[PDB]
């Protein structure tokens, strides 16, 4: 769909350049595209090449299409304040999860 | 701008605004000099749920960055802290203030006041990859009149800042970044 609207916009702002424009023959080429569409709305493909400690790419079946969500986890306090102690490390989950 | 406070843009439901964000200690810091008990946050400002979420994750990133950067300091791991985020942001815009929190806390943990009149925004993740936020136009036009001169914005939104009418952009310098560790080297030169 969005590709449809943008191709339509390219042709339309092309048509405006005929009724009065100098050109009688539009020919879009990648260098010229800016004039009809402006600067790119995206540049990144994935949010990044993996950070070494703690993430893994995760596919998920969102309501519209697939998507590539990233799971991210990290430490919350220095690990070894008491090596001999015994108080197991709780998670704290986030992300507005439902109970299941 | 004394220690522990930072101004921050926000898309109010009617035009922009420049509400501050503030921070404070809440109990003596050495009631247990060797105690292993968390420096719990205590947020206020009549928050919604998504604000609670963003505040918690921002707290975690702050607590992580500091142990990664300045190991001897431990003010933030164990020190109860009230934090105040004024209400007024439109709920869809509510995550947008996140980045400000992450610097607020750090200021209090090092004692350096921020550099003067340097507003900032943008969402944060657990590893510090800033994300785009909407409604930049109201934000810029509102921050223009507060005397701010050096805005900083997520790098993934920059195109929208280079499409507004030129007269609005004249004057203030702009920065752009993607990984938060850069901003910590701007705000505290």
């Amino acid at each position: 769909r969005n590709l449809q609207k943008q191709v339509e916009k390219v042709l339309r702002k092309s048509a405006y350049k005929i009724v009065s424009g100098e050109a009688e023959s539009v020919e879009v080429t990648p260098e010229n595209l800016q004039d009809f569409v402006g600067k790119p709305v995206f540049t990144v493909e994935r949010m990044y090449d993996v950070t070494p400690p703690g993430v893994v790419m995760g596919l998920a079946w969102t309501a519209m299409g697939g998507s590539t969500l990233f799971v991210e986890t990290s430490l919350r306090r220095p690990q070894d304040k008491d090596a001999k102690g015994d108080k197991d490390g709780s998670l704290e989950v986030t992300g507005q999860l439902g109970e299941v | 701008t004394p220690p522990g406070v930072v101004m921050g843009l926000a898309w109010t439901a009617m035009g922009g605004s420049t509400l501050f964000v503030e921070t404070s200690l809440r109990r003596p810091q050495d009631k247990d000099a060797k105690g292993d008990k968390d420096g719990s946050l205590e947020v206020t400002g009549q928050l919604g749920e998504v604000m609670k979420e963003s505040a918690r994750i921002a707290y975690t990133f702050a607590r992580a960055f500091l142990m990664q950067h300045a190991p001897a300091n431990d003010y933030l791991v164990t020190s109860h802290i009230h934090l105040h985020v004024p209400e007024g942001a439109t709920p869809k815009d509510g995550p947008s203030a996140g980045c400000t929190i992450v610097t607020a806390l750090l200021s209090l943990a090092m004692g350096r006041p921020v550099r003067q009149n340097l507003a900032m925004t943008g969402e944060v993740s657990l590893t510090g990859k800033i994300l785009p936020v909407g409604g930049i136009k109201e934000k810029t036009i509102a921050a223009k009149r507060a005397g701010v001169t050096c805005i900083v914005l997520p790098a993934e939104n920059k195109k929208d800042f280079y499409d507004l009418a030129a007269f609005i952009t004249e004057g203030l310098e702009v920065h752009f970044v993607e990984h938060y560790r850069e901003i910590f080297d701007i705000a505290f030169p």
